[PDB]
RNA sequence: UUUGCUCCACACAAUAUAGAUGGAUACGAAUAAGGCGUCCUUGUGGCGUCGCUGAACCAUAGCAGGCUAGCAACGGUGCACUUGGCGGAAAGGCCUUGGGUGCUUGCUGGCGAAUUGCAAUGUCAUUUUGCGUGGGGAUAAAUCAUUUGUAUACGACUUAGA
RNA sequence: AGAACUGGCGAUGCGGGAUGAACCGAACGUAGAGUUAAGGUGCCGGAAUACACGCUCAUCAGACACCACAAAAGGUGUUAGUUCAUCUAGACAGCCGGAACCGGCCGAAUGAACUA
RNA sequence: GGCCAGCAUCAGUUUUGGUGGCAGGAUAAAUCCAUAGGAAUGUAGCUUGCCUCGGUAAGUAUUAUAGCCUGUG
């Protein structure tokens, strides 16, 4: 449909967001994910802490390098769940995975771009209420992700400028709605009304 | 089996005004001000008459209804906390070595400070929770007193001190020393 | 004006396949705005063109086109099946494609 | 198994020269078609009188339509069933609009709570519960209070497109 | 200093709660909740829109804020009287919800010519508005 | 080492391309709650309203958009310029002052369109390089060899030399 | 390790059981359109993030015949049952009076053993 | 007539819809109509005891200032 789709990660279930993002790529849609830190995982924090440590303990024994690589940062945790749903050892796979970017936070392109939500990955809609769950950044930071606080500081600084933006917008789009307000009742209006507008 | 409706009643007294928006709860009494975040629960708080607030769980399961009352109680103790108050008295007991208990503060701190426990040269320090005021009880021996509007904040700062005094490497039912919670009740007496 | 498009946007998804083996003679097409199998029936028999560029000029242009038709529908999400003058290269899986409004029955 | 109709199934042993006009026994069978239903009749009739489908004959098969399909009824349901250890009887209460509607939601329950498939259940009796406070079970009586209302909090709305540009709302 | 608790005030499954079908052979019609079966099923009757008296899952139905007076278990005709009596349809129609269902069905009936007439009008409406937009 | 380099302008050569073809259209937060409007004593406030999907919004007419004329507006919109402010997360982009050049489908006109013959994408994106003209700009090094021993199997390392 | 009958493998590819001689499905000239079996339809991956009723929260959840093993035994987790019995002859609890029994307070169900 | 398309009219195979007329059954069951009966998750009326012109609590009352259930036809 669109050239690039920005997905606010906040409030989404990793594996369900992963599965849709995996498929967008394979069908050619470029995807960029933001706020991977505030991604969710079903299940209470401790289990998810344990699970990662199980991941953590697997490595090629004679050389720890060639064995599995354990990434900490929420994006790479999420890129991993996403890579795991793609054919990535093929060329078509590498191809699909280039169409994807994942970021913790919202870096400078995309902070003034528009970010979407995938309801079938959305935690609020998906989980039975009162089922314990996990914010991804908090997990990442307990397995060694060092940047949780920077992202927070930047996001809060950023979240302030976005309200300045939204403030002026809500004010100007109050003027606009006082403009259509008088053009209502007009000859042109009540005709557009007739056809559905 | 999913009870379709169940509720409880927070009865609201005179000098008290409680304000609940989403699941943040604020109780304003003449004694003080207390706020508690219930967003982990999933209930509907409903005002009826300003003397009474109802809290209900719709279509609830066994464990879910169970959480209803412990919501009510939590608020009740918030109201009774902001009016009557909470006074926890606890008395040091020592079979031989007298337990030297004090409030020292460095870096604007205010801790309880316990010396010579079982002749321990080590000095125990339990920090003073904000909202609890300590006083050592006059006229009664080896009594210390913790007072505030938060049961939670108080009774922790009680067991705080009470557990710094655990004894190691002896039969505990012989060596009974420590500082144990003597009594728990409210700040304004006759109530 | 701005928009000259007389086709409907589409995607080259996969060949016809089982999990084990495929059939390059048949492709599966996703058509924008088509949702349901019954949504898909409209575009049956319509004509697809996969447009692509090349290095050599041929007839006087560096653009070439493979041409095919929409033969039948696929599953419950309104993906559609299509067969082409020659089989699409499969390097094209996830490439855009064009479903024209003719042959028309409107 | 499947979705049910109720059949009157009437049969008699084959007439013998000395015994013409045998005694015509009938059952009310909940099945999904008459071929299953008539098997059941022979399934049970073998467990009551001495007959096989060989020695017997089916006199009539007549579908039985609910007599007030829009009136909400309470139903006592008496069931015999097999667990993994032994066989035992039961009583449950189903609130629904017909008999055939309830036998369904019974077979679901016996499957869902007790892991009891179709073959392991006999339906002993289904009866309307004619008067309230003859309803013994709380999961029904809960619905019988005067002037019942209740909400449906935390409402979800299936998406028709994978991406979405608002953040949803569970309200109602 | 009154207490000021919030509300979180839901639409209610209740007898006399007019309800909009979503999926079904009746899809898109108003009915009323006649009786109540369990936490999922209810009985409905729609007669003024011609929906049959039937039991139905609440998941095929979306509760409206409109509701009228009606006895539990009330038979079809009685639903007809009280429905019209309280002007259910009249009140659904005035609603911005129903008006948006209206509005979107008209945009479906539009014809290429009509669609073009729409656009010409829009550029006309835009001109007058953006004019107003720079005066204040 | 024949006139080599680089930024800006344009010409054509070619070479590719995981796949332009109206527009990636910006609060944050909650979800057993919120968005917007408005009012006050500015609150966990009052009141009004909306939701039940973007099926929206914006844009969209004119030789792929030719040549022209008029009115009405004082608006929209593009290009180069200029005023000042802001953005370091990957800011490399957002906002604004001012004069200058263009479009307008807000409305009314004149001219053109065929014969590409009933369809044959019937050609409008962007990537890198090279070859040539003025318009700016810039005039180093590294390696071998020699040398050193804080280094070293050899390579490498670390010193030194107009 | 050794008999019975039959169907198989061996001598046989093909679809399915991720993998696999023997399982399921189906037995093979070369191709085409259609429909299917067994098995499947979050994504890898063709195909409903399909509809519907329950059950399940695990600081070792679980997830499919052949099949890739766990048992006796416990739980006041939580579900639905069974047989007995108290309950508007205000029971069951926490106070309080009389001497466990009955009441003063209570305003609705509760106790016992068992099934899975 | 060399290869190729496109359309039309057909033929063989097939897939996806739309619409017409009939046959069954409890000659569907229901809704609806007429009628008799009856009950409470008891509507009007009445009485009653509190509680503020604002209704509340429990007795009485079977269609009344709602309705329902059940048989009959
Ligand atoms: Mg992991
Ligand atoms: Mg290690
Ligand atoms: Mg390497
Ligand atoms: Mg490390
Ligand atoms: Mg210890
Ligand atoms: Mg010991
Ligand atoms: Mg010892
Ligand atoms: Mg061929
Ligand atoms: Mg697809
Ligand atoms: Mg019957
Ligand atoms: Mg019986
Ligand atoms: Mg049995
Ligand atoms: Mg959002
Ligand atoms: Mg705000
Ligand atoms: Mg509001
Ligand atoms: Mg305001
Ligand atoms: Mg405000
Ligand atoms: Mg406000
Ligand atoms: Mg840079
Ligand atoms: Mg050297
Ligand atoms: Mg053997
Ligand atoms: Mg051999
Ligand atoms: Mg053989
Ligand atoms: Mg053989
Ligand atoms: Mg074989
Ligand atoms: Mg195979
Ligand atoms: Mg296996
Ligand atoms: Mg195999
Ligand atoms: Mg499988
Ligand atoms: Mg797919
Ligand atoms: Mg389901
Ligand atoms: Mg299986
Ligand atoms: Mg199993
Ligand atoms: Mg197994
Ligand atoms: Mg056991
Ligand atoms: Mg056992
Ligand atoms: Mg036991
Ligand atoms: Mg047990
Ligand atoms: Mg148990
Ligand atoms: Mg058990
Ligand atoms: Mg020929
Ligand atoms: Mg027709
Ligand atoms: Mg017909
Ligand atoms: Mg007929
Ligand atoms: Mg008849
Ligand atoms: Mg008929």
């Amino acid at each position: 449909v669109e050239p690039v789709v920005v997905i606010d990660g906040k409030g989404h279930l990793v594996g369900r967001l992963a599965s849709v993002v995996a498929k967008q790529l394979l069908n050619g849609q470029k995807i960029v994910v933001v706020r991977a830190e505030e991604l969710n995982i079903s299940g209470e924090f401790f289990r998810n802490k344990l699970k990662y440590h199980d991941f953590l303990r697997k490595a090629t024994a004679f050389n720890k390098t060639r064995g599995p690589f354990h990434f900490r940062a929420p994006s790479r945790i999420f890129y991993k769940a996403l890579r795991g749903m793609v054919s990535h050892k093929t060329a078509r796979g590498k191809a699909a995975l280039e169409r994807l970017k994942v970021f913790e936070g919202i870096p400078p392109p995309y902070d003034k771009k528009k970010r979407v939500v995938v309801p079938q990955a959305l935690r609020v809609l998906r989980l039975k209420p009162g089922r314990k769950y996990t914010t991804l950044g908090k997990l990442s930071t307990s397995v060694g992700w060092k940047y949780e606080d920077v992202v927070a500081k930047l996001e809060a600084k950023r979240k302030v400028s976005s309200a300045e933006y939204y403030a002026k917008k809500r004010a100007f789009t109050k003027k606009v709605a006082s403009a259509n307000a008088t053009a209502a009742e007009s000859d042109v209006a009540k005709q557009l009304a007739a056809l559905g507008y | 089996m999913k009870y379709i409706q169940t509720e409880q009643q927070i009865e609201v007294p005179e000098g008290v005004t409680v304000s609940i928006k989403s699941r943040i709860v604020k109780v304003v009494g003449p004694r003080g001000t207390l706020t508690k975040n219930l967003k982990h629960i999933d209930v509907t708080f409903t005002k009826v008459n300003n003397q009474l607030i109802k809290v209900a769980v719709h279509n609830g399961g066994r464990k879910h209804v169970a959480a209803l009352r412990t919501v009510k109680s939590l608020v009740d103790n918030m109201i009774t906390g902001v009016t009557k108050g909470y006074k926890y008295k606890m008395r040091y007991v020592y079979a031989h070595f007298p337990i030297n208990v004090n409030i020292v503060e460095k870096d604007g701190a205010k801790f309880i400070e316990v010396r010579n426990f079982l002749g321990d040269k080590k000095i125990r320090n339990v920090p003073v929770r904000d909202g609890v005021t300590i006083e050592f009880s006059t006229n009664v021996k080896d009594e210390i007193v913790l007072s505030g509007n938060s049961v939670e904040d108080v009774s922790q700062n009680a067991a705080d001190l009470q557990q710094i005094c655990r004894v190691r490497n002896k039969d505990i039912r012989k060596f009974l020393d420590g500082i144990y919670v003597s009594h728990k009740g409210f700040i304004t007496e006759d109530l | 004006a701005e928009s000259h498009r007389l086709y409907v946007k589409g995607k080259h998804l996969s060949y016809q396949r089982s999990k084990r083996v495929n059939n390059p003679n048949v492709s599966l097409i996703k058509i924008e705005g088509v949702a349901t199998p019954q949504d898909a029936q409209f575009y049956l028999g319509k004509r697809i063109a996969y447009v692509y560029r090349a290095s050599k000029e041929v007839r006087g242009s560096k653009i070439r086109v493979m041409w095919g038709k929409v033969t039948r529908t696929h599953g419950n999400s309104g993906v559609v099946r299509a067969t082409f003058r020659n089989n699409l290269p499969a390097k094209t899986f996830g490439a855009s494609v064009r479903i024209f409004l003719y042959p028309s029955n409107i | 198994m499947a979705h049910f109709k109720e059949y009157q199934v009437i049969g008699r042993r084959l007439p013998t020269e000395s015994v013409p006009e045998p005694k015509l026994f009938r059952m009310r069978i909940f099945a999904s078609n008459e071929v299953i239903a008539k098997s059941r009749y022979w399934y049970f009739l073998q467990k009551l009188h001495k007959v096989k489908k060989a020695s017997g004959e089916i006199v009539s098969i007549n579908q039985i339509n609910e007599a007030h399909p829009t009136k909400v009824k309470n139903f006592g349901v008496w069931v015999r069933y097999d667990s993994r250890s032994g066989t035992h009887n039961m009583y449950k209460e189903i609130r629904d609009v017909s008999r055939v509607a309830a036998v369904e939601t019974l077979y679901q329950d016996m499957a869902a709570r007790h892991r009891a498939r179709f073959r392991s259940i006999h339906i002993l009796k289904v009866a309307e519960i004619e008067k309230t406070a003859d309803v013994k079970r709380q999961y029904v009586k809960q619905f019988l209070t005067k002037d019942l209302k209740f909400p449906l909090p935390h409402r979800v709305q299936k998406s028709t497109k994978t991406f979405s540009y608002k953040r949803p709302s569970t309200f109602y | 200093t009154d207490s000021i608790v919030k509300a979180s005030n839901w639409r209610l499954v209740e007898v006399g709660r007019v309800v909009l079908i979503k999926k079904g052979q009746s899809a898109g019609k108003l009915a009323a909740i006649v009786e109540i079966i369990d936490q999922k099923k209810v009985l409905i009757d729609g007669p003024k829109a011609g929906v049959p008296r039937q039991a139905i899952n609440l998941g095929q139905v979306v509760l409206t804020p409109l509701t009228f007076a009606l006895p539990r278990g009330a038979r079809t005709a009685t639903v007809s009287k009280k429905w019209a009596a309280a002007a259910v349809c009249e009140k659904w129609a005035a609603s911005s919800w129903a008006k948006k269902i209206a509005q979107r069905e008209r945009r479906a009936a539009l014809t290429d010519f009509e669609r073009f007439q729409v656009m010409v009008l829009r550029k006309q409406k835009r001109y007058t508005v953006k004019k107003a937009l720079a005066k204040a």
